[PDB]
DNA sequence: GGCAGTACTAGTATGAAAGTACTTGAGCTTGATC
């Protein structure tokens, strides 16, 4: 799910950045440090929408860096268990389903695939299909999954999905 | 302990607003135009790029005005930000499917009513 | 102390060795323990365990008395079919906390319920109720579950229960080849439960009793604390 | 507080001038722009001491009054004791 | 040749401070009852 929230940051500026372009450097430093990052509390920071206020810089004692508190609006992506989202299938394997939900990866265990969807290695591009060949899931297909659980390992979040409920799967 | 299928979210996500993939795409397009023009700024991150194509690839209302009208349409219905945003993104076509995917919707409206909102969405859908 | 359980002898060269209670003496004086000997066959005497080579001890001689596979030697040590079978005082052994290793099992019920876990009723008119553990006893647990939509506490014996778990909750492996590993259970089968580990996505299939509900994140360190997953090791020079 | 009604000594207490020449010299010592023309100076403490007599140091001192309030004095507004 | 007893070794188990503060006991005064 996508959200619009207000977040904070402390920008530690190396002493070289001082001088004329000081306030501008803080904004440019902020954009580079938060965009693309991910955390467990808020998730993936997609982009900074607006910078509300810049706090007065406070010299940190014993270190050169001076810390400017910063208030900004950002777009974040935070998945939840039970939510259905659209993903793009990126790779077919005999071990399961490798998917991708926006910037976050999601793995759909083969055990969570209806029994009608046999795995077929001999097909030209690997894929997942029903013995009836009616429904075939392969690279670049759009599917609906239910996030069953989330994990955060080294600031990066990944999820596990399932296709057991009705109206899930190929789109 | 937490579960969106029961609208149990953390305290922090209370004052927040949900965004449709269509709205997200628009916002990212404007930030990009700014990043594009006015040089002396490194190219955007991979997370962005991946999100820029993914969001676009699933955007159903390519027009600015349309998106706003859809949002307002649902706006005048007693819906929680999560339930609202989820129906707009997934655009189910029948009351049955809708309730299955979003169990929190159970008992909120009559299937007929749920189908009216669904039918209205479908009508607003910018088909390709 | 139970027959065929494993205890550890307090003294001798056999000190701390895992040994199986071959025979509990009714008098409650001694117990026969099944051991593997740590002997030099009196060749070195003017060591690691090794199965009793009756032929070797006969070759070396000394205090040896063979009686079939049963052989009495040096100090009336009894051996039979390669193992030792000698009585030791109960006072002389450690009767609790021992637990054999898998390797010791090769050489020679239970209930684990903790307050806070979700359990299911396996039988009775109360079957398929799931709820969380309030309290616990050793046999008839008188597990006092709080079932979904039930404000009352019931009582169940351990034998009537099992550790249930919907897919997506975190689980820990309490005992087994995998014990200490954690994961989210993707699919539940009859008594079968499959899950993916947190350390690696390598699959795991375990029994319903071997999992518990614990919200803690994976440790990432082996038993013994010396090594951890993903570390560089020297295999040979 | 307001720029009016500030009640504090205009002079720079020897505790403030000790932590200003320290904090400034730590900045200069890491690639920081120098306000004053430096002539044969490789030592940061001598440079930061020189910026002070010329009143070029870019620091504002926040003085907490004992009742919880505070005042912000820039290093130019204060009067150097020595 | 085997069993029992005794001795030795190893391991395990336990005068010449001063002062202040707090508590307890005893005594005195006041109130209530006969």
């Amino acid at each position: 799910m996508f959200y619009h929230i207000s977040l904070e940051h402390e920008i530690l500026l190396h002493p070289r950045y001082f001088g004329p372009n000081l306030l501008n450097t803080v904004k440019q430093k902020l954009f580079t440090e938060v965009e693309g990052t991910c955390t467990g509390k808020y998730g993936f920071v997609i982009a900074v929408t607006t910078i509300d206020n810049i706090g007065a810089g406070v010299i940190q004692p014993g270190r050169g860096f001076v810390l400017y508190p910063v208030k900004y609006k950002a777009i974040v992506f935070r998945p939840f268990k039970g939510e259905v989202v659209d993903a793009v299938v990126t790779q077919v394997n005999k071990v399961g389903l490798f998917t991708e939900i926006g910037p976050m990866s999601c793995f759909i265990s083969r055990h969570s695939i209806p029994s009608e969807m046999e795995f077929d290695p001999n097909s030209n591009p690997p894929c997942y299909k029903t013995m009836d060949e009616d429904i075939v899931i392969q690279q670049d297909d759009e599917i609906r999954l239910k996030i069953v659980g989330t994990r955060v390992d080294k600031n990066d979040i990944f999820a596990i999905g399932s296709l057991m409920d009705d109206y899930l799967g190929l789109v | 302990e937490e579960d969106a299928s029961q609208l149990i979210f953390p305290k922090e996500f209370e004052t927040a607003e949900t965004l449709l993939n269509s709205e997200v795409h628009m916002l990212l397009e404007h930030r990009k135009q700014q990043n594009e023009s006015a040089e002396d700024e490194q190219e955007l991150s991979e997370v962005f790029m991946k999100t820029l194509n993914y969001t676009a690839r699933f955007s159903r209302f390519k027009n600015r005005e349309t998106i706003a009208s859809v949002r307002s349409l649902l706006l005048q219905k007693k819906l929680h930000k999560f339930e609202l945003a989820c129906l707009a993104n997934l655009c189910p076509e029948t009351a049955e499917e809708s309730k299955a995917l979003i169990p929190s919707l159970e008992g909120r409206f009559e299937d007929e009513e749920l189908q009216q909102i669904l039918d209205d969405i479908q009508t607003k859908r910018s088909f390709q | 102390l139970k027959p065929k359980s494993w205890v550890r002898l307090k003294r001798g060269i056999y000190k701390d060795d895992i040994a199986q209670v071959d025979y509990v003496e009714p008098s409650q004086n001694t117990i026969s323990l099944k051991m593997i000997p740590r002997i030099d066959y009196d060749r070195i005497k003017a060591p690691p365990q090794r199965l009793f080579d009756a032929e070797k001890i006969r070759s070396l001689g000394g205090d040896v008395a063979s009686d079939g596979d049963f052989l009495i030697f040096e100090g009336n040590r009894y051996s039979r079919k390669g193992f030792l079978f000698k009585s030791f005082a109960m006072s002389a052994v450690i009767t609790e906390g021992v637990k054999p290793t898998l390797s010791e099992l090769e050489k020679f019920r239970e209930h684990n319920f903790q307050p806070g876990d979700n359990v299911e009723v396996c039988e009775g008119e109360l079957i398929n109720l799931q709820g969380k553990i309030l309290s616990v006893d050793g046999n008839k647990i008188t597990i006092m579950p709080k079932h979904e939509d039930l404000k009352d506490m019931l009582e169940f014996p351990a034998q009537e229960l099992r550790k249930y778990f919907k897919m997506g909750d975190h689980v820990k492996v309490i005992a087994g080849r995998f014990e200490g590993d954690t994961g989210l259970i993707v699919r539940v089968e009859e008594n079968f439960v499959i899950l993916f580990s947190d350390l690696t996505m390598h699959e795991l299939k375990v029994l319903p009793r071997d999992l518990q509900l614990c919200s803690e994140t994976a440790s990432g360190v082996d038993v013994g604390g010396q090594h951890e997953w993903g570390e560089l090791v020297q295999l040979d020079p | 507080q307001a720029n009016q009604k500030r009640i504090t000594t205009p002079y720079m207490t020897k505790y403030e001038r000790a932590r200003v020449l320290g904090t400034r010299a730590l900045q200069i010592a890491m690639c920081a722009p120098v306000m004053v023309e430096l002539e044969g100076e490789t030592d940061p403490l001598l440079i930061a001491m020189k910026e002070l007599k010329a009143r070029k140091i870019p620091i504002i001192i926040r003085r907490y009054l004992p009742d919880g309030s505070y005042e912000d004095w820039g290093v130019d507004e204060l009067i150097i004791t020595d």
